[PDB]
């Protein structure tokens, strides 16, 4: 037969020939199929072998992929050209430094999660004790919030971390409260200090976007509002407790 | 020394203009304008109401502007979507299982707009009925 | 090239290659772990399992039970002893991620619920939701961030380790930001870099499980065992290739042909079983290669579905239910609407036979050490010898996590114990990776890398497949052969530095040329038919217990030329009648 | 990198105010705009429902004092805090910003306690 064709916008950069991004175009050949992934590949393949670019999985739950499509932060396997015949545009992950072309430095991100202690603190059961008795009621606290394949879209997404890059994010938010609602884990008191900082859950002003974008449907902002309460019932203790 | 020189795209006072859900959180934190000037009237109220018949029949005529009728009629609007916006964002600080299953948020918003609803109606009852 | 300094290093943060490091530090709380990876380790393929995990859990099973499923399905390829080590370590690093946090569905009461896969008569396979995988991954990976000892190399590509008198001593890999080369020395260094999937058209398989561990070992003397092996899962959507899960069926989803029948009565697999009740080993849930055959059967018949994307069958699911599908196969449910935009509520979803799990690798002892002293390898790379001709369903993520235990220990004692090494050589194997990389990088000729990895896969699937033929696995290997000189006359375009992957994929299509070719000669020299290796040619169609009962080695001389050995399987309680 | 041992904020006192002010003045605050900026003003009160007397009578009631303070003042703790961030978000420096909006916030407070402790 005959595929139809879709002038796709990449957002080229070199840090080694550019002072600074760059619009390139590339025909590429598409069906209901066609993903932007696959359509990355092609031009690789065929166009321009200098394209560099995230992913693994092609199946959005290793969340490599991340970048922007029309200025919205997108997994490029599950964005297909059959919904852009009228134009479509392609940058590296907002609110993240432009390493190469699609690829950012997603450190921060990293550091920043790893900054919450994102593992089960202070239980002392052994394996030979068997698991811990969690029940789906007691699950179902944290649940949703375990989801994150650290995409790092709704970074691209919260303004307010682009207007503060040191605000630790949603994603990390998330993964702590995920383990503070976790009815095996008892160090929520080493996850308070980041939480409570102003570059904690103080610095979101639930703009909200980034549930909106996450791919997973975890719903950070929920996590980060309900960080803000447990925020506020520390502080409260901690003003009362001049022990 | 490193071949790399990573890009940082600057980010304008004007990124909210972009994209129409930055433009309508805009318009969320707007309200609160309305709302203050909402709360000055009322003290103006509220002294002149002090200050004898003779002002507050000068407040009364100040709110039959009608330039000030129509920016408290925007500042109803403001409310409103205030309370709109408010009742959706709240119930996401909860936390709650039933059964196994984390519910919300329409459980929570139908009860807060319930509460509006009665109060509305007892406060007009009360202020007008009697 | 900079140099780092580390008791042992870990290429690979994958399921098995995270538990390893973590086995590590808690055995040598003061050691320098130096875990390295391609991609930040939650990129790992061990994300994307949704089936789930084995271990005995319920009172009226036994290892010994377990111990079984694994001989007759390894079609008693499987050492043995290795076995029975397996079984009884499985129970305690389940329940281990458990207190790690690892969110394990559960039963009413909070103990954990288990389900069945890779037939199993007694269900042991605990899971979290359909998508267990992302959940023990990530639980491993967030676990080990409190160990100080573990020092991560984030996006570092190793090229090559360094071996002299038969002794590892560390690694060279780059620096995939930067461009840079480096040196982790180490008298100790596991391998933990999965399978090698990717060497076919059609897969399960994430970008990055293209075999480069593998291919490595194979470049110092270490011999690749039953590669011929390759595991096809019954259940893949057209083109993509991707996973719809055996799950699907073990809630009473059906495969049917074009003229809606239900095909899998008439290969053996009957009678029948009512749309509600489905039984473990009958239609749908009967063997997996029996599944797959059937497929390959319907299809020369005519019965299957032609589609833009292939011929396939349909994976009918509408009769399990709203409540049932979203509260067991939420994922498989996504995935059908975006890549073959079908709701398993509405409509059937199309499926056909995928390569998906790579059985053989790297040999290695009871330990997970290879012939070279220091060297040890754990994961899908390896080849322990616990899966035979067959991998079990659900005993692989169970093997990162019981053997990357083992492994992390047996490094740590084999680095203490290490003694040191003749420092000009080991500087000189550096240099060599060097010297080696930099020949590739001037290398011209005008060949595109990926038309050479299309036709590599391409031969692969035909060759290699469900069905083989002498006339056909040769042709593969006369394919393959052609590709490898084809590869001396590729010019990597890309002479750019910071994040290169032009580069790396040429690398990475080096490995998987030279995997494949084991892989198919491995094949085409076992004639017989023995679990995932099936075989048409008069002679060769039945399972020969007189002459193949001995594992495939395969070996990659300096030449370029692969040379088979063969080596016997260590039976203990269960013998093959 | 990221700082190990960060200073606790201050923002759960202005954030805990801006939240019991949001709530009141989202269930309060549209009636009262009503009544006040609409139906008085309109005459669209039965007889002398909302006469100088009347609502004399009610503001001076200890009820209608807690009511008128909390009406003023809840929603401008709200008000003020949102105003503040705004700043920000729309990346206008203003210097002392906290002590501008929230002391505004307290004067105001003020001058209705007075106002409502009567004159
Ligand atoms: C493909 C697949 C496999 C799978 C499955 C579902 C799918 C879609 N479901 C399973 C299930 O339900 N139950 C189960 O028992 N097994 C299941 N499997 C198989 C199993 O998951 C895999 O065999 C296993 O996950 C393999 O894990 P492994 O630890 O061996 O490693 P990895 O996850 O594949 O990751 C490899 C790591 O090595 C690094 N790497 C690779 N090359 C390099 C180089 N050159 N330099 C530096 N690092 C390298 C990778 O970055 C990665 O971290
Ligand atoms: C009558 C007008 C009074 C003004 C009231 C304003 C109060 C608003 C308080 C806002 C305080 C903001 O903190 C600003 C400093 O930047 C640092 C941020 O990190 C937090 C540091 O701790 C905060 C220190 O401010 C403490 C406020 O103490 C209350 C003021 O008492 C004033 C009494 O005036 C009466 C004397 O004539
Ligand atoms: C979630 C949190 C909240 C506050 C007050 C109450 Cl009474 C209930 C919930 C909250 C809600 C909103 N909201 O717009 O609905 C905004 C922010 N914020 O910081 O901007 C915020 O912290
Ligand atoms: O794919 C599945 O769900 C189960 C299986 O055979 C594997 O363990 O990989
Ligand atoms: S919360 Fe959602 S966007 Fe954010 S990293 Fe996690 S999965 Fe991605
Ligand atoms: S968009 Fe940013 S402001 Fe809060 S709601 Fe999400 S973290
Ligand atoms: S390739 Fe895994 S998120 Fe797209």
């Amino acid at each position: 037969a005959e595929m139809k064709n879709l002038k796709i916008e990449v957002v080229r950069y070199n840090p080694e020939v550019d002072t600074a991004p760059h619009s390139a175009f590339y025909e590429v050949p598409y069906d209901a199929t066609t993903s932007l992934l696959d359509a990355l590949g092609y031009i690789k393949d065929n166009l321009a072998p200098d394209l560099s670019y995230r992913w693994s999985c092609r199946m959005a739950i290793c969340g490599s992929c991340g970048m922007m499509v029309n200025n919205v932060p997108k997994l490029a396997c599950k964005t297909f050209l059959r919904d852009y015949t009228d134009g479509m545009k392609v940058e590296a992950l907002a609110n993240f430094p432009i390493e190469r072309d699609l690829v950012v430095d997603m450190t921060h991100f990293i550091e920043s999660l790893e900054a919450i202690k994102p593992y089960i603190i202070g239980n002392s059961r052994t394996a030979d004790q068997g698991t811990n008795i969690q029940t789906p009621a007691q699950m179902a606290k944290y649940h949703q919030f375990s989801g994150c394949i650290n995409c790092g879209l709704c970074y691209a997404a919260c303004p307010q971390f682009g207007l503060n890059p040191e605000f630790i994010g949603p994603a990390a938010i998330t993964l702590a409260h995920r383990y503070n609602e976790d009815s095996r884990d008892h160090g929520k008191k080493e996850r308070m200090a980041q939480l409570n900082s102003q570059n904690g859950v103080w610095s979101c002003t639930f703009v909200g976007y980034c549930s909106e974008v996450c791919p997973k449907h975890v719903d950070p902002a929920a996590a980060i509002q309900q960080g803000k309460v447990e925020s506020s019932k520390d502080f409260l203790i901690a003003t009362l407790k001049p022990r | 020394t490193t071949k790399r020189k990573p890009y940082v795209r600057p980010m304008t006072s004007t990124w909210w203009k972009k994209l129409p859900f930055y433009r309508f959180y805009m318009l969320r934190e707007g309200t609160a304008v309305p709302a203050v000037w909402f709360s000055i009237e009322l003290i103006f109220g509220l002294f002149a109401l002090k200050n004898g018949p003779e002002a507050w029949a000068g407040f009364v005529d100040f709110l039959q502007n009608p330039v000030i009728v129509i920016i408290n009629l925007i500042t109803l609007a403001a409310a409103l979507l205030h309370t709109k916006t408010w009742f959706e964002l709240a119930p996401k600080a909860a936390n709650i299982i039933v059964k196994d299953e984390k519910m919300g948020p329409e459980p929570i918003i139908k009860s807060l707009w319930a509460v509006t609803v009665v109060a509305t109606i007892v406060i007009l009852f009360v202020a007008l009925y009697w | 090239m900079q140099t780092f300094q580390a008791d042992l290093a870990i290429v690979g943060a994958g399921g098995a290659g995270l538990r390893a490091a973590i086995a590590a530090a808690q055995a040598n709380p003061n050691a320098k772990i130096a875990l390295i990876s391609k991609v930040y380790p939650m990129r790992s393929h061990t994300v994307a399992a949704e089936g789930g995990s084995a271990a005995v859990a319920q009172d009226h099973d036994s290892f010994e039970y377990h111990f079984h499923d694994t001989v007759a399905g390894g079609d008693w390829l499987c050492e043995q002893d290795v076995v029975d080590y397996f079984v009884h370590h499985c129970p305690t690093e389940m329940t281990q991620l458990e207190l790690w946090g690892c969110p394990w569905s559960r039963r009413p009461d909070g103990s954990v619920n288990v389900r069945r896969f890779g037939g199993m008569k007694i269900e042991r396979t605990w899971f979290a939701a359909d998508k267990t995988g992302f959940h023990m991954l990530h639980t491993l990976f967030q676990t080990s961030l409190q160990f100080p000892q573990i020092q991560r190399f984030d996006e570092h590509f190793v090229l090559d380790i360094l071996v002299d008198d038969g002794h590892v001593r560390g690694l060279v890999a780059m620096n995939m930001m930067e461009g840079t080369l480096v040196q982790i020395r180490a008298n100790a260094v596991v391998m933990a870099t999965g399978g090698a999937g990717r060497v076919y058209r059609y897969n399960t398989n994430g970008g990055i499980v293209t075999g480069d561990g593998m291919g490595m070992a194979l470049s110092h003397g270490v011999p690749l065992r039953d590669m011929e092996f390759v595991q096809y899962h019954p259940t893949g959507l057209p083109g993509s290739g991707i996973l719809m899960t055996e799950g699907c069926r073990g809630e009473g989803g059906i495969l049917v042909n074009k003229n809606g029948y239900r095909y899998l009565q008439d290969y053996g697999m009957g009678p029948e079983t009512p749309l509600g009740e489905p039984k473990n080993k009958y239609m749908e849930l009967g063997p997996r290669d029996k599944v797959s055959q059937a497929f390959w059967h319907e299809w020369r018949k005519g019965n299957t579905i032609s589609t833009p994307r292939g011929d396939v069958v349909y994976l009918d699911l509408r009769h399990l239910g709203e409540k049932k599908l979203h509260e067991r196969l939420p994922f498989i449910c996504e995935l059908a609407k975006a890549y073959v935009g079908v709701d398993p509520v509405k409509e059937p979803i199309p499926v056909r036979p995928t390569a998906h799990y790579t059985m053989g690798g790297i040999e290695t002892d009871q330990n997970c050490e290879t012939r070279i002293k220091g060297l040890f390898a754990v994961g899908e790379c390896s080849s322990v010898g616990l899966h035979g001709a067959n991998r079990l369903g659900s005993n692989s993520l169970a093997e990162l996590v019981v053997f990357g235990r083992l492994a992390g220990e047996q490094a740590t004692e084999r680095a203490a114990t290490a003694g040191n090494g003749n420092e000009a050589a080991i500087e000189a194997q550096a240099a060599g990776v060097e010297q080696r990389l930099k020949d590739l990088v001037n290398q011209d000729g005008g060949e595109n890398w990926a038309k050479i990895r299309d036709e590599m896969g391409l031969a692969m699937e035909e060759g290699c497949g469900i069905y083989r033929t002498p006339e056909l696995m040769q042709k593969t290997i006369d394919k393959l052969a052609e590709l490898q000189e084809r590869f001396k006359r590729v010019r990597i375009t890309d002479t750019s530095s910071v994040f290169n992957t032009d580069l790396l994929y040429t690398i990475e299509l080096g490995h998987g040329l030279n995997v494949a070719e084991c892989m198919a000669h491995s094949a085409m020299a076992r004639k017989e038919s023995r679990g995932a290796h099936q075989r048409l040619d008069e002679g060769c169609t039945e399972r020969d217990d007189v002459n193949f009962l001995k594992h495939t080695l395969a070996f990659r001389d300096a030449d370029g030329t692969t040379r088979l050995e063969y080596s016997d399987v260590k039976i203990t309680t269960l013998p093959p009648a | 990198m990221i700082n190990p041992n960060p200073k606790r904020s201050d923002e759960p006192v202005f954030w805990g105010l801006f939240g019991a002010g949001g709530m009141w003045s989202a269930i309060i605050a549209p009636v009262m705009i009503l009544l006040v900026g609409i139906l008085l003003p309109l005459g669209l009160f039965p007889g002398d429902a909302l006469s100088y007397e009347r609502v004399l009578a009610f503001a001076q009631s200890f009820i209608g004092r807690v009511f008128l303070f909390l009406m003023i003042v809840l929603p401008l703790w709200c008000g003020l805090h949102r105003m503040h961030h705004a700043m920000h978000d729309l990346k206008i420096h203003v210097p002392a910003g906290k002590w501008v909006f929230y002391g505004l916030a307290a004067i105001l407070t003020v001058v209705t306690l007075i106002g409502v402790v009567t004159i």
